[PDB]
């Protein structure tokens, strides 16, 4: 299975902002589709954002103003900058490459928006 | 001799979007009334110039971009926009000049079982350039190991195929999409309205 | 928004049994609809893609059917890694979508 690591995640007081980050082995990031998806705990699933391999991205109307992606080319790695952090923030991150035919997952990074 | 507009839009098949085919049209009296009088032509939307005054303009030639996309897709057709068709099958530039024509063509395109003889592609290196047509079906590399050219896990064929089917909903049917590309270049023109 | 209403909300079958999981949208997507099987504690895993095509090193156990407003997830029989949650997701703007509430595949 083709490996992404994420990391970056911890404790952070409420209105904060945090980045986290997401790097690939195998596959090269900015040659791929890489999207960030959180599950609150005791939660459905919420697809965040998506970065394109030219560079496009997209954001969830209830997460616009808030959160923004980027990835670094020389050091292959997606990142994933959230500002004005809420309690109801908390959630397991997910740094995930998806194709027609794969989706390779990481094993995510807590957040704990929290004082 | 007039021009062959009613012939793009009639045209029995359609491009794929990824080989987005072009038709040139040059030296004649273009009327824009009559495809505008076409009111089934549903989507009519006009970037970088007026359409009612296209009939009293003079350009050098005009491309009719015609292909083949989805429904919904048909939104990421116009200046500034992203997504897979205006990334990696057409791009149009964000001031762009000229007329995107769409309508729905599920009574034809559409087929039971699906119709996979249009094709759009998805990955890319890059953004396609404005009007630039990628039909290069090489496997593409999606890692640090080159494939030899064969597809496999991390290289893939960057080409996937729409499958139109008929009872699919209004943003996933086929929209037959028409695009009139302008041309002014430091000479006398060949195509006026009037 | 689309909005896809998972059921049943548990699954509780015996090991080996069928498994089959509905998905129903609000609105007709085609098939571009999406399965991912999530162990607990893990992160999710594809088994579905445009609701019929099974994705690479997915046992040939399961299985998309369905379409436009009615999708079903079909395991032929359960494995005892099989027992985890299942997300429908549609795929309107792939790879973008919204999820469904999962279903757990639980007994006791």
């Amino acid at each position: 299975e083709v490996q992404v690591v994420e990391s970056g995640g911890g404790l952070i007081q409420p209105g904060g902002s945090l980045r986290l980050s997401c790097t690939a082995s195998e596959l090269i990031i900015s040659r791929n589709y890489m999207s960030w998806v959180r599950q609150a705990p005791g939660k459905g699933l919420e697809w965040l954002s998506v970065i394109y391999p030219g560079g496009s991205s997209f954001y969830t109307d209830s997460l616009k103003g808030r959160f923004t992606i980027s990835v670094d080319n020389s050091k292959n790695t997606l990142y994933l900058q959230m500002n004005r952090l809420g309690v109801e923030d908390t959630a397991i991150y997910y740094c995930v490459r998806d194709a027609p035919s794969e989706s390779d997952w990481g094993q995510g990074t807590l957040v704990t928006v929290s004082s | 001799n007039l021009c062959p507009f009613h012939e793009v839009f009639n045209a029995t098949t359609f491009a794929s979007v990824y080989a987005w085919n072009r038709k040139r049209i040059s030296n004649c009296v273009a009327d824009y009334s009559v495809i505008y009088n076409f009111a089934p032509f549903f989507a009519f939307k006009c970037y970088g110039v007026s359409p009612t005054k296209l009939n009293d303009l003079c350009f050098t030639n005009v491309y009719a971009d015609s292909f083949v996309i989805r429904g919904n897709e048909v939104s990421q057709i116009a200046p500034g926009q992203t997504g897979n068709i205006a990334d990696y099958n057409y791009k149009l530039p964000d001031d762009f000049t000229g007329c995107v024509i769409a309508w729905n063509s599920n009574k034809l395109d559409s087929k039971p079982s699906g119709n996979y003889n249009y094709l759009y592609r998805f990955l890319r290196k890059s953004k396609l350039k404005p009007f630039e047509r990628d039909i290069s079906t090489e496997i593409y590399q999606a890692g640090n190991k080159p494939c030899n050219g064969v597809a496999g896990p991390n290289c893939y064929s960057p080409l996937q195929s729409y499958g139109f089917r008929p009872t699919y909903g209004v943003g996933h049917q086929p929209y037959r999409v028409v695009v009139l590309s302008f041309e002014l270049l430091h000479a006398p023109a060949t195509v006026c309205g009037p | 928004e689309i909005v896809l209403t998972q059921s049943p909300a548990t699954l509780s079958l015996f090991p080996g049994e069928r498994a089959t999981l509905s998905c129903r949208a609000s609105q007709n997507i085609g098939h571009f609809l999406t399965w991912y099987q999530q162990k607990p504690g893990q992160a999710p895993r594809l088994l579905i893609y445009d609701a019929s095509n099974r994705a690479t090193g997915v046992p040939a156990r399961f299985s998309g059917s369905g379409s436009e407003t009615e999708f079903t997830l079909t395991i032929s029989s359960l494995g005892p890694e099989d027992f985890a949650v299942y997300y429908c997701q549609e795929r309107s703007d792939w790879p973008r979508g919204t999820f469904g509430q999962g279903t757990k595949v639980e007994i006791k």
